[PDB]
């Protein structure tokens, strides 16, 4: 009886795992996605401020 | 003695109405039982192996 309800359980655990997988998975590729996103959208901040400094200066 | 050969003959009925019909039915619950387990058996090898 033991060993019906550990295969039962195998069972439900390689149905869990199958998609905890890919639930990890995708969601670290959701993470880089972000992060990789972030530093794009500081970098052009970055450069939009520098640009207008120069403008400023170049102004004076 | 005469009621020996007579009580074989009637134990000898009584073996062949036995191996002929219930033997049958009761070597099949055998085999199916001992199927089943063995099946039981391969689905936990194919659980832990999964």
């Amino acid at each position: 009886e033991a060993m019906l309800a550990k295969t039962a359980a195998d069972n439900r655990k390689s149905a869990e795992q199958v998609a905890a997988a890919q639930a990890d998975y995708e969601k670290e590729m959701a993470e880089a996605r972000a992060q990789a996103s972030a530093l794009r959208d500081e970098a052009r901040a970055a450069g939009r401020s520098v640009v207008d400094e120069k403008r400023a200066q170049a102004s004076g | 003695m005469s009621i020996f050969i007579g009580q074989l003959i009637g134990f000898a009925v009584i073996a062949f109405i036995i191996v002929k019909w219930v033997v049958p039915p009761v070597r099949t619950l055998m085999r199916n039982q001992q199927e089943a387990v063995r099946a039981a058996l391969a689905e936990s090898a194919e659980a832990a192996k999964k």
